[PDB]
C-alpha cells in the first residue's frame, strides 16, 4: 500500500517532468521525483543512499539545473509543442516496454502470494549477526577504498574531466 | 589487505626472490639498467628543451620533460631489476650474486 | 510481492524517461532531463537488487553511478550553455545544420 | 606491496604524466612574464612523448602486467589479447597526436587542454581493454566518452561544433543508460558482474525453453549500447553529424582509438560469454544494414569528412560480420580487419589534414590535384583504392574475409549483399580518383604542402599498404595468437 | 533500523501544518553569467568528495593504511583539478 | 671564448647523453 | 505512536516561542551595546515586543503580487521555514533527551542544510523583480559556496568520533571537548554558519543599502515572517551544532561531582545561548563583505583549511593508532 | 637563490602556506612515522 | 497544474498500481498452467525428435 | 610610399629579426583562447602601416 503511494507520486511527478510547459517547473518536479525515491531508499533500509540522493541529486545537481534554466529564461514559443498527436506511436512503444518489461521477474521472481495463515511465525532468528551490528554505511566503506580502490580512482578521474571540460567549455576570464 | 604476487604465467628463469623489496630492487640496478634510465631523461630533457623555444619557455620545458623522463626511466630500471629477480627476465647476473652470496 | 513493486517503481521511472525523449522534440533540456530519469531508474535497480540478493556489489556500483550522472549532468549543461550562447537561442531549428 | 603495482605501470606513468602536463601548461599559459604563449604544441610533444614511454613501459614488462592476478582480479585482467590490444590503441594515439602540430599552429588552437583530454580518454580506453567486470567496463567506458564529449565541442565559437558536441552528449547518454540498464538486468538476474561468474553462470544452458528473460534483456540492452559504440546501424545517424562537427583532429581520433577499445569489449563480454545465436542474429542484421546505409549514404555525399564517415559505417558493418560467425578465423579476421582499416583510416586522415590547410571542404576542390601536387594525388589515390578492396592493396583482406565467412557459415544473401556493396563503395571512391586526375575545373585550388610529420606518416602508411600483401605474416600470426588468448 | 525515521514524517506533517496555519491566517480578516554555472559546478564535485568521505571517515579504524593512502590518491587528483580551476580564474568573482 | 646559453649548455649535455647511452644500451643488449 | 505528536509540538511550540525571543534579545543587546534601551514599552522591559510583532504581521494584509508563479511564490516561506523546523528531530538536548536517535543523524543535517537553498531561490524567481532574482542567486551561491566548508568540517568531527550518532558525537567528548584541540576548526566552523545563515558579516539579503536587494523584498505579512523565523531558527540550529560537536554538548566542563549536579540540558542551553551572543555580538562589531569578496574567502581560504584539518587529523590519527 | 621566494609566498599567501603545512604534516605523519613506529614494535 | 489536479492525478495513478497489483496475482496464480503447457510442448517436441531420429 | 620602403631597407640584422618573429607570431590569431584567458592581444607598432598608405 505504501509502495502503492509512493510509485503513485512518482509515476505523476515524473509525467509533470516530461510535460510541464515550463521548464523551471520540470525542475521542481524532478526534484519531488527524487524526494520520492528516497523515501523509497529509506523503505529499503539503506538510509546512506537515502540521504545521498537528498545531498547529491536534489542539493547539488538539480540547483545546478535550476540554476542554468532559470537564466536561460526560456520563452515558451520556443519548446513549445502540441503532444496529441505522439498519442499512438507512445501508446504502441509504452504497451510494448510495458507488457516486456514490467513482468520480466514474474518468471524468475514469482511472488508469494499473501494466505489466510499467519506466516510470520515461520520467521527464524539468528542472533549471531545481531551482536554488532554494521550500518549501511560502514558496510560501504569497507569496501570502496580496498577492495574496489580501481574503481574509486576512476570515477575521480572522472570528476576531473568534468572540472576540465567546464573550464575550457564555458570561462571567458574578465 | 591479503595481497598475493603469484602471476599467471610461470617465470621462466631461476627465482632468486619472488618479491624483492624496494630498496633490494633499486640496489639491483645494474650498468643497463642506469644506460636506459639516463637514455630516457636525456630524450626527454632534448624533447622539453627542443618543443619549448616557440612558446619561450625552453628551461621550464625543460625542466618538465627532464621530470617525466625521470620518472619513466626509473620505472623502467626498476621493472626490468625486479623481472630480472623474480625471474621474469633472463637474471644470470642476479642467479651469481646468490649462488655465490 | 516486494520485490516486483521496487522494479516497477524503478520500471516506471525508466519508461517515464523514454516518453520524455519521444514527447519533446521540440526541447531538448527536457530531452537530457529524460536521461536523469532513466539513470535514477538504473541506480535504483542495483540498489533493490543488492537488498534482495543479499550482495554489496550493487551498492559500489550505485555509489559510482552518481558520479557518472553528476560529471555528465555538468559537461551537458556545459554544451547546453555554449550553444545557447552561440546561438542566442535553444530552438531546436538552430542545431540542424549539419544533415545528409 | 609495491611489486604488486607492476601490473599497472603503465597507467600509473601515464595519469601522472598527464597530471604533470595539466599543471605545466596551467602554469605557464597564464604568466604574464611569458606573455601567456600559446603551449599546445609544447603540451603536445610532451605527450607524446609520454605516450610512447608508456608504450615502451607496456611491451617491455609483457609478463609482469600479469603478476599478482588473484589481487587484481576483481578489478582487471591483463593476458596476451589486451597486451597486444593495448600496444595497438597507444599506437594509434600517437599518430593521431602526430599530424595535430599543424593544426595547433595555423590554425592557432591554443588550448593544450585537448592533448590532457586526448591523454585521458587514452588512459580510459586502456582501462577499457583490461576490464573484466560490468562495473569496470561501464566506468571506463564513460570516462572516455565524457573526454569526447568536450573535445567534440573544443571550436566553442563555431556552430558546427557545439552543434555536434550537443548530439554527442544527448545521445551518448541515451545509449549509455540504455546500457546501464542492461547490466543492472544481468546482475539482478545473475547475482553477479564479474566477467568469470558471468561465463560459469550462463554456459551449458543458453536457450532452453526455461529462459531467464531478465539475462536476455540484459544482453540486448548491453548490445545496443555496444552496438551504439561502433557506429553500427541503426544506433549510427550521430557518427555522421559528429564527426563532420568536430575538428578535424578529434574526428581522426574518433575514427580509430575508440573501435579498438570497444571491439576489445565486445570479444570479451560475448565471446568469452555464453548466450544463443541470438547475439549473432544482432551483429549479423546490423552488418546487413551497416553496409547497405553506408553504401548508399556514401554515395550521396558531396563533402570528404561525411564520405570518410559513411565509408567506416561500412567497413565496420564488414568487420562485425566476422564477429557473427562465431569461429577463431571469424576473430582472426575481425583483428585483422580492424587494424588495417585503422591504417588506412590514418593515411586518409593524414591526408585530410593536410589538406585541411587551404581549408579542403568539398570532394570537388580535389580538382586537378594531379597537377599541382602529383605524388600527393597517386598517394590519396592507393589509400582510395585500398578502401575500395582492389588487390594487391591492404583493404583486399576485409572483402577476401566477407565473402569467405559467407560462403562457409552457408551465406549467400550475404555474398550479394557484400558484391553490390562492394561495387557501389568502389564508384564513390573512384570518384575521388577521377576528381583529381579526369577533370579540368576552370578554377583550381593550390594547397600548401604538409609539414614533415604528416609526411612520414604518409610515407610510411603508403608502404604498409601496397606492400602489406607481399609479407603479411607477422599480422595474421599475432592476430591468430590474441584469438586464442581470449578462450585458452 | 529504520524505526527512529517514523517520528521524522510525523514531524514533518506537523510542521506542514503548523506553516499552513499561519500562511492562512491572514486571508480571513534575461542576462546569463557562467560563474554561477561555475559555482555549482564546483559544489557539485566538493559535494561528492564530502559523500565519499563518510564512508571512509566512519571505516578508517578497518581500511588502516591502504584506504587511508587511496583516499588520498583521489583527494590527490580532485585537487590537481582544483588547482586547474584556482589558476584559471573560476574562483575569482571580480 | 665562451658559450652564455646556459639553457642551452645543458640542452646539449642532455642530448649527449641521449646520444651516448643509446649507444651504451645497444652496446650491452 | 499516539505519544509522539505531543512531543513534535513540545518541541516545534517552545522551539518558536524561542525564535521570538531572540529576535528581541538581539535587539536588545544591539541597543545596549549602542548606549541605547531597545524595546522596553510594549509589555514590562519589552516582553510582549514579539507578540505583538506577530500578531501584527497576521492582520497585515497580504499582496501576492501579480505574478505568474502564484503558487510558488506562496509556497518558497513555507518549505524553508518546514526545513529550519525540522533539524531539530535529531538534536539531543540530554542524553535520552531527542527525537529521533538517528544513525545517519550527521549526513541527515548536510541533507537538510542542502535543501535550505531552494527557499531563497524560488521566492527570487516567483517574485517577477529582476532586483529579487539578482539577490536570490546571489545568496544561494554563497551558501552552497559555505556549504562544502561545513562538510569538510562535519567529516573533522567524523573522523574523531567514527559514528553518525549525534548524541555519540557528544559522548565521544568525555575526555575532552572537541573544540580544545580543534580550537582553528571551531572557529572556520563558526564563520562558516554565520555565511550560511546570511548573517554579519555576510548579510546581503540586509543590504538594501548598498543597491542589493534582498531576495525577499515581495513579500508581506506571513510569508516575510515564515522567512524570518527560518533565518532565525537557523540560528539557533547552528548555534546548536557549534554546541554539539566542539563543547561536549550536554557534557559539564569538568567531570566532578560538584558540576555533575545540574542537568545536561543546563548546560546545553548555556553553551547555546553563549554562541546566539556571539551571532548578535559579530553583528554589532564590524561592517560587511561585498559578495565578491565572500566568495573569494569562501573558495580561497575555507576550503583549502578545512580540506588540510580533514588531511592532518586523519593521518595523525592513523598513525598513532588513535582511531574509534 | 629559492630561499626568499618561499619567504614571499608565505607573506602573500598566508592562508595557502598554513594549508599546505596542516596537509603536510598529515601525510608525512603515516608515511613516515608510522613505518618507524611499526618497525620499533617488531624489535 | 492546479493543486487539485495533480491530487486527482495521483489517485488514478494509485488505483492503476493497485491495478498492477491484482495482474501480478493473476500471473502468480498461472504458474502451474503454464509450466504443464511447456511440459506438454517440450514432449511433443521430443516425441518428434525421437521419431525423426529413427529414419 | 617612399617613407615605408625607406625605412624598410635601412633595417639593421638584429631589427629584421625582431620583425621577423614578430611577424611569425602574429600572423594568425585565437581570439577564443585570449577571450578565455582574458587577454587582448595588440599588434606591435613596427608592424603597422601609416594610415597614408592604406587604400581606405
Ligand atoms: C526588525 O526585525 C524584526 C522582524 O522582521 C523584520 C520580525 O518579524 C519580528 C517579530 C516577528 C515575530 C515575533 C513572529 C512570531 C511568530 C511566532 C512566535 C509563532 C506564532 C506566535 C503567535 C503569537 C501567533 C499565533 C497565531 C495564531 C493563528 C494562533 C494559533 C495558536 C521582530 C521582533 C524584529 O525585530
Amino acid at each position: 500500500m505504501i509502495l502503492s503511494v509512493l510509485s503513485s507520486l512518482a509515476l505523476v511527478s515524473g509525467l509533470m517532468v516530461v510535460r510541464a510547459k515550463n521548464p523551471v517547473h520540470s525542475v521542481l518536479f524532478f526534484i519531488l521525483v527524487f524526494c520520492d525515491t528516497s523515501g523509497l531508499l529509506l523503505l529499503l533500509g539503506l538510509d546512506f543512499f537515502a540521504m545521498i540522493f537528498l545531498v547529491v541529486y536534489i542539493g547539488a545537481i538539480a540547483v545546478l539545473f535550476l540554476f542554468v534554466v532559470m537564466m536561460f529564461h526560456i520563452q515558451i514559443a520556443e519548446i513549445h509543442e502540441e503532444v496529441l498527436r505522439y498519442l499512438p506511436v507512445s501508446g504502441i512503444i509504452g504497451l510494448i516496454f510495458w507488457w516486456e518489461m514490467f513482468f520480466i521477474l514474474d518468471n524468475e521472481s514469482i511472488p508469494l502470494l499473501p494466505t489466510q495463515r499467519n506466516t510470520t511465525s515461520l520467521r527464524y532468528t539468528v542472533y549471531a549477526g545481531k551482536v554488532r551490528s554494521w550500518t549501511n554505511l560502514e558496510t560501504l566503506g569497507n569496501l570502496l577504498y580496498t577492495y574496489y580502490f580501481v574503481w574509486f580512482l576512476v570515477s575521480s578521474l572522472i570528476l576531473l574531466v568534468a572540472m576540465i571540460g567546464a573550464i575550457v567549455l564555458t570561462m571567458h576570464r574578465t | 589487505m591479503n595481497t598475493d604476487i603469484t602471476a599467471l604465467e610461470k617465470a621462466q628463469y631461476p627465482v632468486v626472490d619472488r618479491n624483492p623489496a624496494f630498496t633490494k630492487v633499486v640496489g639491483n640496478f645494474s650498468t643497463l639498467d642506469y644506460l636506459r634510465f639516463s637514455t630516457i631523461t636525456g630524450i626527454s630533457v632534448t624533447v622539453g628543451y627542443l618543443s619549448g623555444i616557440k612558446p619561450g619557455i625552453k628551461g621550464p620545458s625543460m625542466v618538465t620533460g627532464g621530470l617525466i623522463g625521470l620518472m619513466g626511466g626509473f620505472m623502467y630500471a626498476y621493472q626490468n631489476s625486479a623481472g630480472r629477480l623474480m625471474g621474469f627476465f633472463p637474471n644470470d647476473g642476479e642467479v651469481a650474486s646468490y649462488q655465490k652470496r | 510481492m516486494d520485490l516486483i513493486k521496487y522494479f516497477t517503481f524503478s520500471m516506471i521511472i525508466f519508461i517515464l524517461g523514454i516518453w520524455g525523449i519521444l514527447l519533446n522534440r521540440r526541447n531538448i533540456l527536457i530531452m537530457l532531463m529524460s536521461i536523469e530519469l532513466m539513470l535514477l531508474a538504473v541506480n535504483l535497480n542495483f540498489l533493490v537488487f543488492s537488498v534482495s540478493l543479499d550482495d554489496m556489489m550493487g551498492q559500489v556500483f550505485a555509489l559510482l553511478v552518481l558520479t557518472v550522472a553528476a560529471a555528465e549532468s555538468a559537461i551537458g549543461l556545459a554544451i547546453f550553455v555554449i550553444t545557447f550562447r552561440v546561438r542566442g537561442t535553444i530552438a531546436v531549428e538552430f542545431i540542424n545544420s549539419i544533415q545528409g | 606491496m609495491f611489486n604488486l603495482f607492476l601490473a599497472v605501470f603503465p597507467e600509473i606513468f601515464i595519469i601522472n604524466a598527464t597530471f604533470i602536463l595539466l599543471i605545466h601548461g596551467v602554469v605557464f599559459s597564464t604568466s604574464k612574464k611569458y606573455d601567456y604563449p600559446p603551449l599546445a604544441s609544447n603540451v603536445g610533444w610532451l605527450g607524446l612523448l609520454s605516450v610512447l614511454i608508456t608504450l615502451l613501459l607496456l611491451a617491455a614488462g609483457a609478463p609482469l602486467l600479469t603478476i599478482a592476478h588473484l589481487f587484481w582480479n576483481n578489478l582487471f585482467r591483463r593476458d596476451n589479447f589486451t597486451y597486444f590490444c593495448q600496444i595497438f590503441l597507444l599506437l594509434s594515439t600517437a599518430g593521431t597526436i602526430s599530424m595535430c602540430f599543424d593544426f595547433f599552429d595555423q590554425e592557432r588552437f591554443d588550448a593544450f587542454e585537448f592533448i590532457v583530454l586526448i591523454l585521458l580518454s587514452t588512459c580510459g580506453m586502456l582501462f577499457m581493454i583490461s576490464a573484466y567486470d560490468l562495473i569496470a567496463m561501464y566506468l571506463a567506458i564513460e570516462l572516455q566518452s565524457l573526454c569526447f564529449y568536450v573535445i567534440a565541442a573544443s571550436k566553442r565559437k563555431s556552430e558546427f561544433s557545439t552543434e555536434a558536441g550537443l548530439k554527442y552528449l544527448i545521445l551518448g547518454a541515451f545509449s549509455s543508460g540504455i546500457l546501464l540498464f542492461g547490466c543492472s538486468m544481468i546482475y539482478g538476474s545473475t547475482g553477479a558482474t564479474h566477467f568469470d561468474q558471468l561465463a560459469k553462470i550462463l554456459t551449458g544452458y543458453e536457450i532452453t525453453g526455461a529462459r531467464s528473460s531478465g539475462i536476455f534483456m540484459g544482453i540486448l540492452f548491453i548490445a545496443v549500447g555496444f552496438l551504439f559504440k561502433i557506429t553500427a546501424v541503426p544506433f549510427h545517424m550521430w557518427a555522421p553529424d559528429i564527426y563532420e562537427g568536430s575538428p578535424t583532429p578529434v574526428t581522426a581520433f574518433l575514427s580509430i582509438a575508440p573501435k579498438i577499445s570497444i571491439f576489445a569489449n565486445i570479444l570479451r563480454v560475448f565471446i568469452y560469454g555464453s548466450y544463443g545465436a541470438t547475439l549473432q542474429q544482432i551483429f549479423f542484421f546490423c552488418s546487413i544494414a551497416s553496409m547497405i546505409l553506408g553504401a548508399l549514404a556514401a554515395m550521396a555525399q558531396t563533402k570528404v569528412k561525411r564520405l570518410l564517415a559513411y565509408s567506416s559505417i561500412g567497413h565496420v558493418g564488414y568487420i562485425c560480420i566476422g564477429f557473427s560467425c562465431g569461429t577463431i578465423e571469424g576473430i582472426q579476421s575481425l583483428l585483422i580487419g580492424i587494424f588495417i582499416y585503422a591504417l588506412m583510416t590514418m593515411d586518409a586522415f593524414a591526408i585530410v589534414l593536410a589538406l585541411r590547410q587551404t581549408r579542403v571542404k568539398y570532394i570537388a576542390d580535389l580538382g586537378a590535384l594531379a597537377k599541382t601536387n602529383p605524388i600527393l594525388a597517386i598517394t590519396f589515390s592507393i589509400t582510395m583504392f585500398s578502401y575500395a578492396g582492389i588487390p594487391p592493396l591492404a583493404g583486399f583482406c576485409s572483402k577476401f574475409y566477407l565473402f569467405f565467412a559467407a560462403l562457409g557459415c552457408g551465406a549467400y544473401f550475404l555474398a550479394l549483399v557484400g558484391v553490390v556493396t562492394s561495387v557501389i563503395g568502389c564508384f564513390y571512391y573512384i570518384r575521388l580518383v577521377k576528381r583529381m586526375f579526369f577533370d579540368t575545373p576552370r578554377t583550381w585550388i593550390l594547397y600548401e604542402p604538409m609539414d614533415r610529420n604528416k609526411s612520414l606518416l604518409l610515407a610510411m602508411t603508403s608502404f604498409f599498404i601496397t606492400l602489406f600483401l607481399l609479407y603479411p605474416s607477422p599480422l595474421f600470426s599475432v592476430t591468430h595468437q590474441m584469438a586464442l588468448s581470449l578462450y585458452l | 533500523m529504520m524505526l527512529e525515521f517514523a517520528p521524522i514524517f510525523i514531524y514533518l506533517v506537523i510542521s506542514l501544518l503548523v506553516s499552513l496555519i499561519l500562511l492562512g491566517v491572514p486571508f480571513l480578516f534575461s542576462r546569463f553569467d557562467i560563474r554561477f554555472y561555475l559555482v555549482s559546478i564546483l559544489f557539485l564535485i566538493f559535494d561528492l568528495e564530502v559523500t565519499f568521505f563518510f564512508p571512509w571517515a566512519v571505516s578508517l579504524n578497518k581500511i588502516d593504511l591502504f584506504g587511508f593512502w587511496s583516499m588520498m590518491a583521489f583527494l590527490f587528483i580532485l585537487t590537481i583539478g582544483f588547482l586547474y580551476e584556482w589558476k584559471r580564474g573560476a574562483l575569482d568573482w571580480e | 671564448k665562451v658559450s652564455e646559453d646556459k639553457n642551452r649548455n645543458y640542452a646539449v649535455v642532455a642530448g649527449v647523453v641521449a646520444i651516448v647511452g643509446s649507444i651504451g644500451w645497444y652496446l650491452k643488449a | 505512536y499516539i505519544a509522539v505528536p505531543a512531543e513534535i509540538l513540545g518541541i516545534i511550540l517552545p522551539l518558536l516561542l524561542g525564535v521570538a525571543f531572540l529576535v528581541l534579545a538581539e535587539r536588545k543587546v544591539m541597543a545596549f551595546v549602542q548606549r541605547r534601551k531597545g524595546p522596553d514599552v510594549v509589555g514590562s522591559f519589552g516582553l510582549l515586543q514579539p507578540l505583538a510583532d506577530g500578531l501584527k504581521l497576521i492582520l497585515k494584509e497580504p499582496i501576492s503580487p501579480s505574478s505568474a508563479n502564484f503558487f510558488l511564490f506562496r509556497m518558497a516561506p513555507v518549505a524553508t521555514f518546514m526545513l529550519s523546523l525540522v533539524a531539530w528531530a535529531v538534536v539531543p538536548f540530554d542524553y535520552g533527551m531527542v527525537l529521533s536517535d538517528l544513525n545517519i543523524g550527521l549526513l541527515y543535517l548536510f541533507a537538510i542544510s542542502s535543501l535550505g537553498v531552494y527557499g531563497i531561490i524560488i521566492a527570487g524567481r516567483s517574485s517577477n523583480s529582476k532586483y529579487a532574482f539578482l539577490g536570490a542567486l546571489r545568496s544561494a551561491a554563497q551558501m552552497v559556496s559555505y556549504e562544502v566548508s561545513i562538510g569538510l568540517i562535519l567529516i573533522t568531527v567524523l573522523i574523531c568520533v567514527g559514528s553518525c550518532n549525534l548524541s555519540e558525537i557528544v559522548m565521544a567528548q568525555k575526555q575532552i571537548w572537541f573544540g580544545i584541540p580543534l580550537f582553528p576548526v571551531l572557529v572556520m566552523f563558526f564563520i562558516s554558519c554565520l555565511a550560511e545563515t546570511n548573517r554579519a558579516p555576510f548579510d546581503l539579503p540586509e543590504a538594501e543599502a548598498e543597491l542589493v536587494a534582498g531576495y525577499n523584498v515581495e513579500y508581506s505579512s506571513m510569508g516575510f515572517a515564515l522567512f524570518f523565523l527560518g533565518e532565525y531558527a537557523n540560528m539557533i540550529l547552528m548555534s546548536g551544532l557549534c554546541t554539539l560537536f566542539f563543547l561536549g554538548g550536554w557534557l559539564p566542563i569538568l567531570d566532578l561531582p560538584i558540576f555533575k549536579k545540574i542537568p545536561g540540558s543546563i548546560w546545553f542551553s548555556i553553551k547555546v545561548l553563549f554562541f546566539l551572543f556571539l551571532y548578535i555580538w559579530v553583528r554589532a562589531a564590524f561592517p560587511r563583505y561585498r559578495y565578491d569578496q565572500l566568495m573569494g574567502l569562501g573558495w580561497k581560504v575555507f576550503l583549502p583549511l578545512s580540506l588540510a584539518w580533514v588531511v592532518s587529523v586523519s593521518g595523525l590519527l592513523v598513525t598513532f593508532q588513535w582511531l574509534p | 637563490p629559492v630561499m626568499e621566494k618561499l619567504r614571499m609566498f608565505v607573506a602573500q599567501e598566508p592562508v595557502v602556506a598554513a594549508s599546505c603545512l596542516i596537509g603536510g604534516v598529515g601525510l608525512f605523519l603515516p608515511a613516515v612515522v608510522r613505518p618507524i613506529l611499526d618497525s620499533l614494535e617488531a624489535s | 497544474v492546479k493543486v487539485l489536479t495533480y491530487f486527482g492525478m495521483t489517485l488514478a495513478a494509485f488505483a492503476f498500481w493497485q491495478s498492477m497489483d491484482k495482474v501480478h496475482v493473476w500471473i502468480a496464480l498461472h504458474q502451474d498452467e503454464k509450466q504443464e503447457r511447456m511440459e506438454k510442448e517440450a514432449e511433443v517436441r521430443r516425441v518428434r525428435a525421437e521419431l525423426l531420429r529413427k529414419a | 610610399l617612399a617613407q615605408i620602403h625607406a625605412s624598410e631597407n635601412s633595417k639593421s640584422f638584429e631589427q629584421i629579426e625582431v620583425e621577423r618573429a614578430l611577424r611569425k607570431k602574429y600572423a594568425r590569431k585565437d581570439e577564443d583562447y585570449d577571450s578565455m584567458l582574458g587577454i587582448t592581444r595588440e599588434t606591435p607598432p613596427e608592424l603597422i602601416l601609416p594610415d597614408n598608405v592604406l587604400p581606405g
